[PDB]
C-alpha cells in the first residue's frame, strides 16, 4: 500500500518518485535524442544525448535471466569504471561497477551518468538507429537553446 | 488492435493537424517479455512514425492485466525504468507506482 | 496653471510603469486575492500623508532640490550629504534599471508565449534601452520632450481599456475569483513589508511633487487639494485594475505569468492582442525618457554647497544637455541589471528611499521644536508626520529582522561608504583632495566639451 | 592655460586637438554601435530559439479509473470528491496531467461505454 511505501526506502513508489524528478529535472531525458544498439535475447541498451550538453545517460535493461555485459564491446571510449545514477535495486545508487563486466540479476536495470564529447548521432555508423522531435543545441555560455545546429 | 501502419495515420500529415499522439498499447500487450520483444516494439513505432512527430508510451490500462501479475514481480521495477527513459510522454496507469 | 490641470501633472508622474509590473509580487507575498486589494488601498493612503508632508517643506523653505534643504535645515550636513549620494548612486539609477528592465520583460513575452524568455534576452534588451535613451536625451534636449506628449497620450489609452473591459466582464458575472477571498494568507512582517515595497513602487512619484507644481493660480490652496485629488484618484485607478486582472484571472495564473497585462489582453482582446505590449512599451521607455530631463537639478545644489563634485552638472556647449550626469546615470545602471532580477532592484530601491522619505518626515516634527518663526503656510496636523514616521520605521527594520537577504547589505554598505568620503573630503579638507579632483574636471571639460552652467541660483 | 572650470572661450583652444577629438568620437560610435549589436543579438537569439514545450509533451500522464481510486461519502463508489482530496500524492508523483476515463450518465458502464446524457455527470 501507499502507506507502507513512503517509509520504506527500498520501495516501488520511491524509485517512480525519483525517476519522474530526474526527467523532469533533466533535459537530455524530456527532449534529448534516442539512441538504441543493437538487438540482444538479454539486454536493451539506449543513449540518450543532446549537442552542447557534455554528458549522456546510458541506460542498461536486462529482460532475460541473469548475464554479464561487458559494455565496452557496445559503446567505445568508456572508463574502466562508470558510477550508477540510478538503479531498480536503490541500494546500488552512486556505486561503481567495472565497464568489462557488469552483473546483472533478472529484471534489473542502470541508469550511468557519462561525461563525454562523443555523441552517437554525430557518427554516421550510429545517424540511422538516432532520433529526435524539436531539434535544438544548447549553449552553455549563455544557458539558452538554440536550433541552428 | 491495429497495425502500426494505420495507428501512425492518426498523426496526420505536415500539413494537415490531427491527434497529438495516438495512444501506444503496444507494450501493454507483451505477456511475456525479452530482449528481442522489447527491441521490436520500441523499434517499430521510432521508425514507422513520422519524423518531427511526438511518441508516447504505456505498460498497462484499464483493459490490460496488471504488470505484476502479466510479467512478475521481478519486473515491476525495470517497467518504470523503460517507461520514463525513453522520449515522449510516459502514461502511467493507477497503482502502478505500488506495483498493484 | 488651475486646479483641474495640477491634477494632470499629479497623475501623469505618478502613473507610469508600476501597475504592469508589481501585481504579481503584491500577490506572491499575500497570497489570497483579498488582502491585496487591501495592500493597494493602503498605499495609496500611505503616498498622500507623505505628499501632504512634502507640501509643507516646500512651502516652508523654498530651496529647490530635493529632500536635500529640508535635511540640511533640520539636522545639519551630515544627512544632506548621505542623501545627495544616495541618491547618486543608490536612487536614481536603481529607478532607471527597474523601468527599461520592465520595458524589456513586456517586448519579449509576446514572442514566448507559453514559455519563460531566457534572461540573457531580457537583460541584453533593457541594456539596448539605457544606452538609447541616455543617448537621445545627451544630443537632442528638445526631441526628449515632443515624443513625451505622446507617451502620455499612449499611457492613459491602455489604462482606460484595461479599466473598463473590467467593468464590463464583473457586470456579466465573472465574479468567481472574489469568492472566498481570505482564506490563505499571511501574518508576517516579512510578506506584508515586501507586499508594501512593490505597491509603493507604483506610487513612486509622489515626492517630485512639489516644484513643478508651484506655478499655480492660488498655491496654499491648490497645491494641498491636489493631493488630496490627484493621488486618491491614482488609488482608484490601481485598484480597478487589480479588480480587472482577477475577472479573467486566478490568483493561481497571475502567479504563473511573465507579463500580467499580455495575460490579461490575450483573454479580452483577442484579434487585436499586440496593443497591450505596443502601449505599454511604449509607455515604459515614456517613463525612463522623463527622469533624464532633471538629471542635474540636485546636482549642481549639492555642488553648491561642496557635498557633491562639480564636473557632474556641468553643460555641453553643443547640444545644451547636462551630458557628464546622463552618461554617469546611464553606467550605473547598466551595472545594476547584470545581477539584476526586478524584486531584488524593487526591494533595493525601496530600502533606501523610505530610509531617507522617514528622515524628512521626522525632519517635519524637529523643525517644530527646534525651528519656530518659520512663516508655514500649509501647515497638517501633527499626528499626519507621526504615523508616516512610524510606518517608515516598519518598513526599514522589518526587512532585515524577518526575511534578511544579500541586497540590504549591499544597500548598507554603499550609503556608510559616502560617510568615509565626508570626513576626507568634507569635513577634514585634506591637501591631497583637490590635487586629484581638478585635474579630474580639467580633463574631463575638453573631452566631452562641457562649460560650467551659465546659471547661478536662480 | 587649462585651469580647472574654463569658459566656453578658453575650452575651444584645446578641445579641438587630436588627443582629445577623437578619443570623444570613437567613445560614441561604440555606444551607438553597441546599441545596434545588443538589439540585433536579441534578434538573433528570439528568431533561433526554439519553440518550446507544450504542456503534453513535458510531463507524465496518470490514468484514473475514477469508480476505483477515493471513497469519499462512503457508498463503497469513488467519486469526483475523492479525487480531489488525493490531488497532493498525485503532485508528489511529479504528474503533469490527470486522465479520468468515462465518468458521463450511462446505462452501460463498460464494453465501450453506453452514454445517456453526454452533458451530465453519472449519480455514483
Ligand atoms: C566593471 C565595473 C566598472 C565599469 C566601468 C565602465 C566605464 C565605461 C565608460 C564608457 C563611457 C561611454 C561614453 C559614451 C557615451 C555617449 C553618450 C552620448 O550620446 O554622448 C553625447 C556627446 C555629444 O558630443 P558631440 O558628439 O561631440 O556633440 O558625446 C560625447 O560627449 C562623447 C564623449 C565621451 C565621454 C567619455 C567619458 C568617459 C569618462 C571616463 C573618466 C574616468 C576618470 C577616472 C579617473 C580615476 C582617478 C582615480
Ligand atoms: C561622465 C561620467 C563620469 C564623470 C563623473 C565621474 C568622474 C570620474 C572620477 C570618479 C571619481 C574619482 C575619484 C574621486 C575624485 C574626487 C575626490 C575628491 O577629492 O572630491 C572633492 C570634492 C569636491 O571637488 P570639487 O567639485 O572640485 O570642489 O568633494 C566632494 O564632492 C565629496 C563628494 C564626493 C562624491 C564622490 C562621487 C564618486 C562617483 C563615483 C562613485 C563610484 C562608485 C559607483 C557605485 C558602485 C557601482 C555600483
Ligand atoms: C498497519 O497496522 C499495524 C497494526 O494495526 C500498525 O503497526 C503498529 O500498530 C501498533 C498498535 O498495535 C502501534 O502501536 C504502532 O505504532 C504501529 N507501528 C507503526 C510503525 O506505526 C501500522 O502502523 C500500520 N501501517 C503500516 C505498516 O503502514
Ligand atoms: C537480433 O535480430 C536478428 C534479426 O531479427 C536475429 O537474427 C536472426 O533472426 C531470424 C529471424 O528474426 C532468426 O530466424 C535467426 O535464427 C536469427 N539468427 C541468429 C543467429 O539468432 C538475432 O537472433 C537477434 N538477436 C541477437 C543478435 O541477439
Ligand atoms: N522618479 C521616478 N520616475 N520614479 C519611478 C516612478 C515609477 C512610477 N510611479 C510607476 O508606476 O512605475
Amino acid at each position: 500500500n501507499v502507506d507502507v511505501q513512503k517509509t520504506q526506502p527500498r520501495s516501488a513508489l520511491k524509485l517512480y518518485q525519483d525517476l519522474s524528478l530526474l526527467h523532469a529535472n533533466e533535459l537530455l531525458l524530456n527532449r534529448g535524442w534516442f539512441c538504441h544498439l543493437r538487438n540482444d535475447s538479454h539486454y536493451v541498451v539506449y543513449t540518450r544525448e543532446l549537442d552542447g550538453i557534455d554528458r549522456i545517460f546510458i541506460v542498461v535493461l536486462n529482460f532475460g535471466e541473469s548475464t554479464l555485459l561487458n559494455l565496452h564491446n557496445m559503446i567505445s571510449g568508456l572508463p574502466a569504471k562508470m558510477r550508477i545514477r540510478l538503479s531498480t535495486n536503490s541500494a546500488d545508487k552512486g556505486s561503481k561497477v567495472d565497464t568489462s563486466g557488469i552483473f546483472l540479476d533478472k529484471g534489473e536495470g542502470l541508469i550511468f551518468e557519462h561525461n563525454t564529447k562523443n555523441l552517437l548521432h554525430r557518427q554516421t555508423a550510429f545517424r540511422d538507429r538516432c532520433f529526435v522531435s524539436n531539434r535544438a543545441c544548447y549553449s552553455s555560455v549563455l544557458n539558452i537553446l538554440y536550433t541552428s545546429c | 488492435a491495429e497495425s502500426i501502419d494505420r495507428t501512425v495515420m492518426y498523426y496526420g500529415l505536415p500539413f494537415i493537424q490531427e491527434a497529438d499522439f495516438p495512444f501506444n498499447n503496444y507494450l501493454s500487450m507483451l505477456d511475456t517479455v525479452s530482449g528481442n520483444s522489447v527491441y521490436e516494439v520500441i523499434t517499430s513505432w521510432m521508425e514507422n512514425m513520422p519524423e518531427g512527430k511526438w511518441p508516447n508510451w504505456m505498460i498497462g490500462g484499464p483493459d490490460s492485466s496488471r504488470l505484476t501479475s502479466r510479467l512478475g514481480n521481478q519486473y515491476v521495477n525495470v517497467m518504470n525504468m523503460l517507461l520514463f527513459t525513453l522520449p515522449g510522454t510516459p502514461i502511467t496507469y493507477y497503482g502502478e507506482e505500488i506495483g498493484m | 496653471l488651475g486646479l483641474i490641470s495640477g491634477i494632470s501633472i499629479i497623475v501623469g508622474t505618478i502613473i507610469g510603469s508600476g501597475i504592469f509590473v508589481s501585481p504579481k509580487s503584491v500577490l506572491s507575498n499575500t497570497e489570497a486575492v483579498g488582502p491585496c486589494l487591501i495592500i493597494w488601498a493602503a498605499c495609496g493612503v500611505l503616498a498622500t500623508l507623505g505628499a501632504l508632508c512634502f507640501a509643507e517643506l516646500g512651502t516652508m523653505i523654498t530651496k529647490s532640490g530635493g529632500e536635500y534643504p529640508y535635511l540640511m535645515e533640520a539636522y545639519g550636513p551630515i544627512p544632506a550629504y548621505l542623501f545627495s549620494w544616495a541618491s547618486l548612486i543608490v536612487i536614481k539609477p536603481t529607478s532607471f534599471a527597474i523601468i527599461c528592465l520592465s520595458f524589456s520583460e513586456y517586448v519579449c513575452a509576446p514572442f514566448y508565449v507559453g514559455c519563460k524568455p531566457p534572461q540573457i534576452v531580457v537583460k541584453c534588451l533593457a541594456a539596448a534601452a539605457i544606452l538609447f535613451i541616455s543617448t537621445v536625451n545627451s544630443l537632442s534636449v528638445r526631441l526628449g520632450s515632443y515624443v513625451q506628449n505622446i507617451f502620455t497620450a499612449a499611457k492613459l489609452v491602455i489604462v482606460a481599456i484595461i479599466i473598463i473591459s473590467g467593468l464590463v466582464l464583473l457586470a456579466q458575472g465573472n465574479t468567481k475569483n472574489f469568492d472566498n477571498s481570505f482564506e490563505g494568507a499571511q501574518l508576517s512582517v516579512g510578506a506584508i513589508s515586501l507586499a508594501f515595497y512593490n505597491g509603493l513602487w507604483a506610487y513612486d512619484g509622489w515626492n517630485q511633487l512639489n516644484y513643478i507644481t508651484e506655478e499655480l493660480r492660488n498655491p496654499y490652496r491648490n497645491l494641498p487639494l491636489a493631493i488630496i485629488i490627484g493621488i486618491p484618484l491614482v488609488t482608484a485607478c490601481y485598484i480597478l485594475m487589480n479588480v480587472s486582472y482577477f475577472t479573467v484571472m486566478t490568483a493561481t495564473e497571475l502567479l504563473q505569468s511573465q507579463a500580467v497585462a499580455v495575460t490579461f489582453g490575450d483573454r479580452v482582446l483577442y484579434p487585436a492582442s499586440w496593443i497591450v505590449p505596443l502601449f505599454v512599451a511604449f509607455s515604459t521607455i515614456g517613463a525612463a525618457n522623463g527622469t533624464c530631463f532633471t538629471a542635474g537639478r540636485l546636482i549642481y545644489v549639492a555642488g553648491r554647497e561642496g557635498h557633491m563634485l562639480k564636473v557632474l552638472s556641468y553643460i555641453s556647449v553643443r547640444r545644451l544637455t547636462p551630458a557628464p550626469a546622463i552618461i554617469f546615470y546611464g553606467i550605473i545602471a547598466t551595472i545594476y541589471i547584470i545581477p539584476g532580477d526586478i524584486n531584488s532592484l524593487v526591494n533595493y530601491f525601496s530600502f533606501a528611499a523610505w530610509l531617507f522619505y522617514g528622515l524628512t518626515i521626522l525632519g517635519l516634527i524637529v523643525m517644530r521644536f527646534t525651528r519656530k518663526e518659520l512663516e508655514r503656510p500649509i501647515k497638517v496636523p501633527v499626528v499626519i508626520p507621526v504615523l508616516m514616521t512610524l510606518i517608515s520605521v516598519f518598513l526599514v527594520l522589518a526587512p532585515i529582522i524577518s526575511k534578511p537577504t544579500w541586497e540590504y547589505l549591499y544597500c548598507v554598505l554603499f550609503i556608510l561608504s559616502g560617510l568615509l568620503f565626508y570626513f576626507l573630503f568634507v569635513h577634514y579638507k585634506f591637501g591631497w583632495a583637490q590635487k586629484i579632483s581638478k585635474p579630474i574636471t580639467m580633463h574631463l571639460q575638453m573631452l566631452m566639451e562641457v562649460v560650467p552652467p551659465e546659471e547661478d541660483p536662480e | 592655460q587649462p585651469y580647472a572650470g574654463m569658459p566656453k572661450e578658453v575650452l575651444f583652444q584645446f578641445s579641438g586637438q587630436a588627443r582629445y577629438r577623437i578619443p570623444r568620437e570613437i567613445l560614441f560610435w561604440l555606444t551607438v554601435a553597441s546599441v545596434l549589436v545588443l538589439i540585433a543579438a536579441t534578434i538573433a537569439i528570439i528568431a533561433l530559439s526554439p519553440k518550446c514545450l507544450d504542456w503534453w509533451q513535458e510531463g507524465p500522464m496518470y490514468q484514473i479509473y475514477p469508480r476505483s481510486f477515493k471513497d469519499s461519502n462512503k457508498d463503497g463508489n469513488g467519486d469526483l470528491k475523492g479525487i480531489q482530496d488525493k490531488l497532493d500524492y498525485i503532485t508528489a508523483l511529479n504528474i503533469k496531467t490527470v486522465w479520468i476515463t468515462s465518468f458521463y450518465k450511462s446505462s452501460l458502464k463498460d464494453f465501450r461505454y453506453g452514454v445517456e446524457d453526454f452533458r451530465e455527470v453519472d449519480p455514483i
